[PDB]
C-alpha cells in the first residue's frame, strides 16, 4: 500500500553528528616541521655516476611516513619511483638482498603505490621488484602494507 | 511459596507463548507455545512410530505439527476457543508442566489494556470454578515490566505475537488516557513474510507451516538502522541471502525479506494498516502527556516482549525519535540535539519481563490477604470480586 | 447579484451560503482525503485528492485529514482546496465578485487571522472580507443584545457574554474539548464490548453513532445503576458491512466528559462550571440578565438532555433566587451561520469590511484593528 | 473482537 | 473443503479400542450388533469411496472416522482381486477368502496408522477387534460384488477398476 | 501517420497480439516456440500455430505460472511477434505488456532490459492482467452506470488471482494468488484417462484432455451425488469422444465419465491436484473481501467479475455465488444473535457475472487504455531508462515502498 | 499549536 503522512523525518541523518567516531593518532612533532625526505640532489648525484645501489638506500633511508603533508610524500614517491624504474633487471636481486627486513616492507609499500598511477612502462618493472621482495619478505610484507595506518 | 506453604504461581498466558513459573523466580520454569493440535492424516507424511494422542498441546504439538492441525486459541490478546484454552491450562498445571494442585495454590495473571471485559470475567470465572485456585490476581502488563526493571516511571513498549501496546506511567500513577495499541505484532509479521516468500515460489499455506516461518523469522529477520543502506546491500551485493533448511529437507533462500517484513512495525502500510509506526506513535503518546512528565519518559523508554528482539530495533527506535524531536520540538536545531537525553532500556532479558515482574509482585505480596481474590469472595460476590482491582463489573 | 457570502469554517464542518438567506446552501465536512493505494486503472477520474462528501463516499480507500484541530488551521494547502471546493463547486460563484464573511473562535493565535485574510485577497481576489467571533453571531440569530453564548463544535468550546452589545473580553473563556475529543473517547470505551475502531473512516462511523444514540443523563450515577440492572438503554446500530453492535452504558458516558473531563485526563472544569465561572467574572449587576438569557450553539449541543443537565447544574451553583433559563433552539447547529447572513445584510455593517485597498496599504495586520 | 478485527 | 466423514456416531455407540463398534447389517457372525436402518458404516464408505480417495487431508473428528478409514482402505484391497475376476460368482469366492485372512490390527506392524489408532490393552478386547474387522471385511466384499460387475457382461466395470491405483491417502492394509 | 501502440498479453497458454484502438486482437496464438533438435541457426524457429505441426522441431513452452523461465526463448518469441506477425518497427510504436501480480521484480527488470536495449522501444508500460479485465466489463455495463468498484477473478492456464478494485484504486495488499488453473485441470484429466482409457496415444493425451475439458466438462453442485448419477444412470451422463491418430490416421474412441466434473472441482477442492493448497476459491474470495475496508465490502460482493478462459465452465458462478451467500448470510446471522436480536441487518447482494469477452478481456482493457493520451504519460520512457536504469520498472501495486 | 496541544 501507500502512506499519506509526512515521512520526511526519516530522510535526515543524525549519525553524522556523533561523538563515538574513531580518531586515529598522528605524530605531533612532525606537524610543525616535516621530515625532509630523500633530497633529490643526494640521490640524483648518485644516479649521474650510475651508483644505483647507493641511491637506492638513500631513498629508503629517508621516508616521510610521520608527515601529515601529502606533497613531500608525493615528491618522495616520485623520487624512489624514478629510481626503481631506472634499475637494471639483473641488478634488482642484488639490491633487494642487501636490505634489512624493515626496508623490504617500506619498499613494498612504495611498490603498491606505483601501481596506482602508471606510466607506459612503470609497471612491468614494479612487477619484477614485487617478485623479489616477495621472495625475501613473504606475504607478511604485504600485510604490513594493508595494516599500515600511515601511508608512505 | 507463601507462609502456609501454598505455591505462588505466575502464568502470563500470552498469545503465542505461555510463560509459567513460580514467584521469586529469576527465569521461568517452562516456556512453550500456546497452541493445541488435533491429529490429521496427510498423504505426504508417513509416521507410525510415535503415538499421536487426540489432543496434543504445546511443545509436543509444535514438534509434531506435521501430523497435526494446530490452532491458536488466542488472537490479539482475546480468547476465541475456550474449550481449546482449557486444554492448554491443564497442560500448564499438569504432570508435564508445573505438577501442582490448584486448590492449594495462588495464581497471578495478566491481561493487556483496552481489552474487552468478558475476556477478563470469563477467565476469573474459570479459575475459581474449574481449577478452584485459592487466590487470583489479574495484573497489568505495563506495571510488571517496570518491577523487573526496578522503576516507577517509564513509558512501556510491549510487543508480542498479536498485540503491540504502549502504556506510560509516572511515579506509579497510571495514565490510561495515553494508552495506545498498534495492531501489529509477530503474527502480522509472520504473515507478511509468507506473502514475500511467495514471490520466490515457496508456499506455506498450512497451519503447521505457520510455525516453520516463525522459526525462519526468529533466526534471520532483523531491523535496518538506515533502510536506504540496507537496500543498497540487497541491490549491490548478495550477502544478506541466507539459507534455511526445512523439516522436509527442502532448502530455501531468504534475502531482502529479512528487513522488509519487520519494517511493518515502522512502515505499517505495507500490511494494509492505516496509521503510524511504533516510533511516531511513541513520540505522539509522549507529546500528549503533561509537559513536565515528557522529560522523564524519553529517559525511561522500556521495551519488552519478543517482537522487540529484532536485531537493530532499539537503535532504529532511538534514531527515529531524535529525527522527530529535531523536526517538531527543536524545529531543526542540530546543535541542541546533543542535550537531548534519551535512554532506551533494551536489556536482553526483555523477552520475559511481564513474567519476571509477576514473580516480583508475587514475592512482595505473597503473604498479604487484601491483595488476592479468594474463592470464598467469588462464591459470594461472583464476577464483582474484580472491584478490588477497580475494574467496574457487575 | 451583490449578496455577501458567509463561511463558518468550523473544526469539523464548512457551512456556506449567501447573505440574507435563512439557512446555508452548502454544508459539508472539512476533510481532505488522499488515497492510500496506487491507482492502476487509467482514465477513471482518479484524482490526487478528494474533498467533502466526495471523500466520505470513498473513505474506505483514503486517509481523512481534518485540516483544522481545536480551531487552528494546521494545513493551509489543504484548506485552500476547502474554500476552492466551496466557491467553485458547491456555491458555483466566483469569490472576486462578492465579499465573504468568515468566523473564528476567541483566543486563537493571530497568525490564523493573518493567513485567512491573506488568502482571500492574494489567492481568491475577494473585494473585501471580515472576521467575526462565532459566539457573537449566535446572538444575532437569537434576536438579543444580552446573553451568554456557549458554542460547542467539533474541536472547540468557548463562552462569550455580552450586555447590550458591549462584550466583556475579560470574561471570555475557551475550552479545547469538543466532539472530536468525544468521538475518540467513544472509540476507547467501545473496546470494552469488543468493538474496535481505529481507521479514520471508522472514526466517521463512530461519529454517526455518537450523533444517533448518545444522550445526556440528568443524573449520571443514577442511570449508571439502571443499565447494570436492566437492558432498556441497549440500542443497536448497523454497520455498512451488515454487522450489528449494541451499546448501553456507552451512550451517556461519552457526553458526560463535557461535565467530567477527568475521564479524558483533562484537569479542566466542565462546561457547566465554565459558563458559570464566566458569569461570575462579569459584573454583579448583569449576572441575572445572563442567567436568564443563557444560549447554546454548535452541533455538540444537539444531544437530548443537554439543556436539562445544564439547567440542573447551574441552579445548584448559582443562588436559589436567580432563575436559570436555558435557550436551545432547534437550529442551534447553524446559528452561527444564520447570524452571519443577518450581520452582513445590515447597512451599518457595510463600513466594517476590510477592502482590497486597505489590505494593500496596511497588510494583513489590519485584521487586528478592523476585526475585533 | 466482536466488531472490528476478528478476535 | 473437507472430505466426507461419518454421520452415524452417537454417544450410545460402543467403543472398541478407539474405534466405533457400529451396527452392521450382515448374515455373517461377529461382535457387531445388527442394524435395522437402510444405511450403515459400510454403505456410507462405499458411497464416499470414489470421492474420498482424491483428497489428501483427513481430520479425525471422532472414532467412527477410524472405522470408515479402515473400510476405505480395505475396499482398495477388494478391487485388486476383483479386477482379475471374470464372473461375480468368482468374486464372492475371492471376497470370502480375503476376509478370512488375518490382516494387521491396531498395535502391530503392517497397520499404516499405528500412531492414531489405539491397540487393545487386554486380550479380550483383542479378540473382539479381530472378529469385528473380519465382519466388516466380509460384508464389504459381498456388497462390492453387486456393484463392480456389470450385469450386461457379468464382468468388472472400468468405472470401479480405475480406482485400483487410488489408495485412500497413500496407505494400504499390506 | 501517427501510429498506434502495440499490445501484448503473453500468457501461459495463449498469447494475444495486436494494435490499440481495436476491439479484438489481430492474433491469438499459443505461447509455444518450435526449435530444432551457432551462426544463424538460432533463427530457425517458429511460434504459435506454426510450431505444433512441425515434425522435426521441438516445441517448448517458456511460460509457467504467468512468469517467464527461459528468457533465451522469450527474446526469440518476441522478435517474431514484432517482425513477422505484427510487423512493427519497435523504435516507433510504444508498447503495453502484462504481468501477473506475483511476477518478481527481476523479471520486470529483464523485460525492460530487453525492450529498451535490444528492441529500442521509446516507451513501455507493464500492467496487471486482471485489472484490465475489469475495465472491459464496464463497457458492457450501461454508460454512466459504470461501477468503478468490483472484484475480479482471472484464471487462465498458469495461475488464478483474486484482485479487488474499489473506486478505481487497487487494494493490492489484499490480493490472493491461487496456483490452480487450466494446466492443472488438464493434467488431472490427462491422469484419470491414463488409468482408465488406455488407447489414447501418449502424443495425443494432451490434445484429448483439452478437448474433453473445453467441450464435455462442467461444474457440479455436489461431488458424491454425481458419482451415483454416473453409476445408476450411465447412459445419460457418459459421453463419447472419437479422435484420430496422427501416425496411422485410424480413429480411437473413449468413454468420457468422471473427468467431466472432477477437473473443474479443483477450484473448490484444490487438494485433488496440489497438496500445498486446500482452501476453495469460494473461501479465498471471502477472505479477500473481509480483509478490505469495511465500507467497500458490500460493493465488492455485488460485482464479482469472472475473467479468463478457465472460468468458461458451465455453472461456475452459480456455485461460487452459492458458496458465498451461504457464508455471508451466516455471518450476519451470528452477529444478529450476539447483539441481542434487536436488528435484522440487511442481506448482502452477491452477484457473480460472466461477461461476453473472456479470451481477449485483458487485451481489450489494454487497447482501450493505449488509445488514450493518459497512457503516454505513465509510460516509462527510453530517456528515463538511460538515466535511472532498468529498476525504473521494479515496483508493482501489490507491495509498497 | 506550537507549544501546548498539537495544532
Ligand atoms: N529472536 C527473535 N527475533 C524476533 N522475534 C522473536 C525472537 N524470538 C521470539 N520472537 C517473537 O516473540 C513473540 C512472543 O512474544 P511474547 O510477548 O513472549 O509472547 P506473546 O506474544 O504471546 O505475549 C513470538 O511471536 C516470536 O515471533
Ligand atoms: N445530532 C447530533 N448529536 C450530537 N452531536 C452532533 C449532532 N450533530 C452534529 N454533532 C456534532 O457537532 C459537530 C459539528 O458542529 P458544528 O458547530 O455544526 O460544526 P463545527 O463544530 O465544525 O463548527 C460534529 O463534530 C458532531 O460530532
Ligand atoms: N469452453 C471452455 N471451457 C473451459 N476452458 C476453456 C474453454 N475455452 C477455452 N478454455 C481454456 O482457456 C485456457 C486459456 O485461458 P486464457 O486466459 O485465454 O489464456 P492464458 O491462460 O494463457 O492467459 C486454455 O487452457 C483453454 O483450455
Ligand atoms: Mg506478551
Ligand atoms: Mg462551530
Ligand atoms: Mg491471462
Amino acid at each position: 500500500a501507500r502512506n499519506t503522512l509526512s515521512s520526511r523525518f526519516r530522510r535526515v541523518d543524525i549519525d553524522e553528528f556523533d561523538e563515538n567516531k574513531f580518531v586515529d593518532e598522528q605524530e605531533e612533532a612532525a606537524a610543525a616541521a616535516a621530515e625532509p625526505g630523500p633530497d633529490p640532489s643526494e640521490v640524483d648525484g648518485l644516479l649521474r655516476q650510475g651508483d644505483m645501489l647507493r641511491a637506492f638506500h638513500a631513498a629508503l633511508r629517508n621516508s616521510p611516513v610521520n608527515t601529515k603533508n601529502q606533497a613531500v610524500k608525493e615528491r618522495a614517491q616520485g623520487v624512489v619511483l624514478k629510481v626503481l624504474t631506472n634499475f637494471k633487471s639483473s641488478e634488482i636481486e642484488q639490491a633487494v638482498q642487501s636490505l634489512d627486513r624493515n626496508g623490504v616492507d617500506l619498499l613494498m609499500k612504495y611498490i603498491y603505490k606505483g601501481f596506482e598511477k602508471p606510466t607506459e612502462n612503470s609497471s612491468a618493472v614494479l612487477l619484477q621488484w614485487h617478485e623479489k621482495a616477495l621472495a625475501v619478505g613473504g606475504l607478511g610484507s604485504i600485510i604490513r602494507v594493508l595494516t599500515a595506518r600511515k601511508t608512505v | 511459596m507463601d507462609s502456609q506453604g501454598r505455591k505462588v504461581v505466575v502464568c502470563d498466558n500470552g498469545t503465542g507463548f505461555v510463560k509459567c513459573g513460580y514467584a521469586g523466580s529469576n527465569f521461568p520454569e517452562h516456556i512453550f507455545p500456546a497452541l493445541v493440535g488435533r491429529p490429521i492424516i496427510r498423504s505426504t507424511t508417513k509416521v507410525g512410530n510415535i503415538e499421536i494422542k487426540d489432543l496434543m498441546v504445546g511443545d509436543e504439538a509444535s514438534e509434531l505439527r506435521s501430523m497435526l492441525e494446530v490452532n491458536y486459541p488466542m488472537e490479539n490478546g482475546i480468547v476465541r476457543n475456550w474449550d481449546d484454552m482449557k486444554h492448554l491450562w491443564d497442560y500448564t498445571f499438569g504432570p508435564e508442566k508445573l505438577n501442582i494442585d490448584t486448590r492449594n495454590c495462588k495464581i497471578l495473571l495478566t491481561e493487556p489494556p483496552m481489552n474487552p471485559t468478558k475476556n477478563r470475567e470469563k477467565i476469573v470465572e474459570v479459575m475459581f470454578e474449574t481449577y478452584q485456585f485459592s487466590g487470583v490476581y489479574v495484573a497489568i502488563q505495563a506495571v510488571l515490566t517496570l518491577y523487573a526493571q526496578g522503576l516507577l516511571t517509564g513509558v512501556v513498549v510491549d510487543s508480542g505475537d498479536g498485540v503491540t501496546h504502549i502504556c506510560p506511567v509516572y511515579e506509579g500513577f497510571s495514565l490510561p488516557h495515553l494508552t495506545r495499541r498498534l495492531d501489529i505484532a509477530g503474527r502480522d509479521i509472520t504473515r507478511y513474510l509468507i506473502k514475500l516468500l511467495l514471490l520466490r515460489g515457496y508456499a506455506f499455506n498450512h497451519s503447521a507451516d505457520f510455525e516453520t516461518v516463525r522459526m525462519i523469522k526468529e533466526k534471520l529477520c532483523y531491523v535496518g538502522y538506515n533502510i536506504e543502506q540496507e537496500q543498497k546491500l540487497a541491490l549491490e551485493t548478495t550477502v544478506l541471502v541466507e539459507s534455511y533448511t526445512l523439516p522436509d529437507g527442502r532448502i530455501i533462500k531468504v534475502g531482502g525479506e529479512r528487513f522488509e517484513a519487520p519494517e511493518a512495525l515502522f512502515q505499517p502500510h505495507l500490511i494494509n494498516v492505516e496509521g503510524v509506526g511504533v516510533a511516531e506513535l511513541l513520540f505522539n503518546t509522549i507529546q500528549a502527556a503533561d509537559i513536565d512528565t515528557r522529560s522523564e519518559f524519553y529517559k525511561h523508554i522500556v521495551l519488552s516482549g519478543g517482537s522487540t528482539m529484532y536485531p537493530g530495533l532499539p537503535s532504529r527506535l532511538e534514531r527515529e525519535l531524535k529525527q522527530l524531536y529535531l523536526e517538531r520540538v527543536l524545529k531543526g536545531d542540530v546543535e541542541k540535539l546533543s542535550k537531548f537525553k534519551i535512554r532506551i532500556e533494551d536489556p536482553p532479558r526483555r523477552k520475559h519481563m511481564v513474567f519476571l515482574g509477576g514473580a516480583v509482585l508475587a514475592d512482595i505480596m505473597k503473604d498479604k490477604d487484601n491483595f488476592w481474590m479468594t474463592r470464598q469472595e467469588y462464591q459470594e460476590k461472583g464476577v464483582r470480586v474484580l472491584e478490588k482491582l477497580g475494574v467496574t463489573v457487575r | 447579484d451583490i449578496a455577501a457570502l458567509v463561511v463558518d469554517n468550523g473544526s469539523g464542518m464548512c457551512k456556506a451560503g449567501f447573505a440574507g438567506d435563512d439557512a446555508p446552501r452548502a454544508v459539508f465536512p472539512s476533510i481532505v482525503g488522499r488515497p492510500r493505494h496506487q491507482g492502476v486503472m487509467v482514465g477513471m477520474g482518479q484524482k490526487d485528492s478528494y474533498v467533502g462528501d466526495e471523500a466520505q463516499s470513498k473513505r474506505g480507500i483514503l486517509t481523512l485529514k481534518y485540516p483544522i484541530e481545536h480551531g487552528i488551521v494546521t494545513n493551509w494547502d489543504d484548506m485552500e482546496k476547502i474554500w476552492h471546493h466551496t466557491f467553485y463547486n458547491e456555491l458555483r460563484v466566483a469569490p472576486e465578485e462578492h465579499p465573504v464573511l468568515l468566523t473564528e473562535a476567541p483566543l486563537n493565535p493571530k497568525a490564523n487571522r493573518e493567513k485567512m485574510t491573506q488568502i482571500m485577497f492574494e489567492t481568491f481576489n475577494t473585494p473585501a472580507m471580515y472576521v467575526a467571533i462565532q459566539a457573537v453571531l449566535s446572538l444575532y440569530a437569537s434576536g438579543r443584545t444580552t446573553g451568554i453564548v456557549m458554542d460547542s463544535g467539533d474541536g472547540v468550546t468557548h463562552t462569550v457574554p455580552i450586555y447590550e452589545g458591549y462584550a466583556l473580553p475579560h470574561a471570555i473563556l475557551r475550552l479545547d474539548l469538543a466532539g472530536r475529543d468525544l468521538t475518540d473517547y467513544l472509540m476507547k470505551i467501545l473496546t470494552e464490548r469488543g468493538y474496535s475502531f481505529t481507521t479514520t473512516a471508522e472514526r466517521e462511523i463512530v461519529r454517526d453513532i455518537k450523533e444517533k444514540l448518545c444522550y445526556v443523563a440528568l443524573d449520571f450515577e443514577q442511570e449508571m445503576a439502571t443499565a447494570a440492572s436492566s437492558s432498556s438503554l441497549e440500542k443497536s446500530y448497523e454497520l455498512p458491512d451488515g454487522q450489528v453492535i449494541t451499546i448501553g452504558n456507552e451512550r451517556f458516558r461519552c457526553p458526560e466528559a463535557l461535565f467530567q473531563p477527568s475521564f479524558l485526563g483533562m484537569e479542566s472544569c466542565g462546561i457547566h462550571e465554565t459558563t458559570f465561572n464566566s458569569i461570575m467574572k462579569c459584573d454583579v449587576d448583569i449576572r441575572k440578565d445572563l442567567y436568564a438569557n443563557t444560549v447554546l450553539s454548535g452541533g455538540t449541543t444537539m444531544y437530548p438532555g443537554i439543556a436539562d443537565r445544564m439547567q440542573k447544574e447551574i441552579t445548584a451553583l448559582a443562588p436559589s433566587t436567580m432563575k436559570i433559563k436555558i435557550i436551545a433552539p432547534p437550529e442551534r447547529k447553524y446559528s452561527v451561520w444564520i447570524g452571519g447572513s443577518i450581520l452582513a445584510s445590515l447597512s451599518t455593517f457595510q463600513q466594517m469590511w476590510i477592502s482590497k485597498q486597505e489590505y494593500d496599504e496596511s497588510g494583513p495586520s489590519i485584521v487586528h484593528r478592523k476585526c475585533f | 473482537w466482536x466488531a472490528x478485527c476478528p478476535a | 473443503m473437507p472430505a466426507y466423514h461419518s454421520s452415524l456416531m452417537d454417544p450410545d455407540t460402543k467403543l472398541i479400542g478407539n474405534m466405533a463398534l457400529l451396527p452392521i447389517r450382515s448374515q455373517f457372525k461377529g461382535p457387531a450388533p445388527r442394524e435395522t436402518k437402510d444405511t450403515d458404516i459400510v454403505d456410507e464408505a462405499i458411497y464416499y469411496f470414489k470421492a474420498n480417495v482424491f483428497f489428501k487431508n483427513y481430520e479425525i473428528k471422532n472414532e467412527a472416522d477410524r472405522t470408515l478409514i479402515y473400510i476405505t482402505l480395505y475396499i482398495s484391497e477388494c478391487l485388486k482381486k476383483l479386477q482379475k475376476c471374470n464372473s461375480k460368482s468368482q468374486g464372492e469366492k475371492e471376497m470370502y477368502t480375503l476376509g478370512i485372512t488375518n490382516f494387521p490390527i491396531p498395535g502391530e506392524p503392517g497397520f499404516p496408522l499405528n500412531a492414531i489408532y489405539a491397540k487393545p490393552a487386554n486380550k479380550q478386547e483383542d479378540e473382539v477387534m479381530r472378529a469385528y474387522l473380519q465382519q466388516l471385511r466380509q460384508e464389504t466384499g459381498l456388497r462390492l460384488c453387486e456393484k463392480v460387475f456389470d450385469p450386461q457382461n457379468d464382468k468388472p466395470s472400468k468405472w470401479w477398476t480405475c480406482f485400483v491405483k487410488r489408495q485412500f491417502m497413500n496407505k494400504s492394509l499390506s | 501517420g501517427r501510429l498506434p501502440a502495440c499490445v501484448v498479453d503473453c500468457g501461459t497458454g495463449y498469447t494475444k497480439l495486436g494494435y490499440a484502438g481495436n476491439t479484438e486482437p489481430q492474433f491469438i496464438i499459443p505461447s509455444c516456440i518450435a526449435i530444432k533438435e551457432k551462426g544463424v541457426d538460432d533463427l530457425d524457429f517458429f511460434i504459435g500455430d506454426e510450431a505444433i505441426e512441425k515434425p522435426t522441431y521441438a516445441t517448448k513452452w517458456p511460460i509457467r505460472h504467468g512468469i517467464v523461465e527461459d528468457w533465451d526463448l522469450m527474446e526469440r518469441f518476441m522478435e517474431q511477434v514484432i517482425f513477422k506477425y505484427l510487423r512493427a518497427e519497435p523504435e516507433d510504436h510504444y508498447f503495453l505488456l502484462t504481468e501477473p501480480p506475483l511476477n518478481t521484480p527481476e523479471n520486470r527488470e529483464y523485460t525492460a532490459e530487453i525492450m529498451f536495449e535490444s528492441f529500442n522501444v521509446p516507451g513501455l508500460y507493464i500492467a496487471v492482467q486482471a485489472v484490465l479485465a475489469l475495465a472491459a466489463s464496464w463497457t458492457s455495463r450501461q454508460v454512466g452506470e459504470r461501477t468503478l468498484t468490483g472484484t475480479v477473478i482471472d484464471s487462465g492456464d498458469g495461475v488464478t488471482h483474486v484482485i479487488p478494485v474499489a473506486e478505481g484504486y487497487v487494494i493490492g495488499s489484499c490480493i490472493k494468488h491461487i496456483p490452480i488453473a487450466g494446466r492443472d485441470i488438464t493434467y488431472f484429466i490427462q491422469q484419470l484417462l491414463r488409468d482408465r482409457e488406455v488407447g489414447i496415444p501418449p502424443e495425443q493425451s494432451l490434445e484429448t484432455a483439452k478437448a474433453v475439458k473445453e467441450r464435455y466438462s462442467y461444474v457440479c453442485p455436489d461431488l458424491v451425488k454425481e458419482f451415483n448419477k454416473y453409476d445408476t444412470d450411465g447412459s445419460k451422463w457418459i459421453k463419447q469422444y472419437t479422435g484420430i491418430n496422427a501416425i496411422s490416421k485410424k480413429e480411437f474412441s473413449i468413454d468420457v465419465g468422471y473427468e467431466r466434473f472432477l477437473g473443474p472441482e479443483i477450484f473448490f477442492h484444490p487438494e485433488f491436484a496440489n497438496p500445498d493448497f486446500t482452501q476453495p476459491i469460494s473461501e479465498v474470495v471471502d477472505e479477500v473481501i473481509q480483509n478490505c475496508p469495511i465500507d467497500v465490502r458490500r460493493p465488492l460482493y455485488k460485482n464479482i467479475v469472472l475473467s479468463g478462459g478457465s472460468t468458461m465452465f458451465r455453472d461456475f458462478g452459480r456455485r461460487l455465488q452459492r458458496d458465498l451467500k451461504r457464508t455471508v448470510d451466516a455471518r450476519l446471522k451470528l452477529s444478529e444473535e450476539l447483539s441481542g436480536g434487536r436488528l435484522k441487518p440487511k442481506p448482502i447482494d452477491v452477484q457473480v457475472i460472466t461477461h461476453h469477452m473472456q479470451r481477449y478481456a485483458v487485451w481489450f482493457g489494454g487497447s482501450m487504455l493505449a488509445s488514450t493520451p493518459e497512457f503516454y504519460q505513465v509510460c516509462h520512457t527510453k530517456k528515463d531508462y538511460e538515466e535511472i536504469g532498468p529498476s525504473i520498472c521494479r515496483h508493482n501495486p501489490v507491495f509498497g515502498v
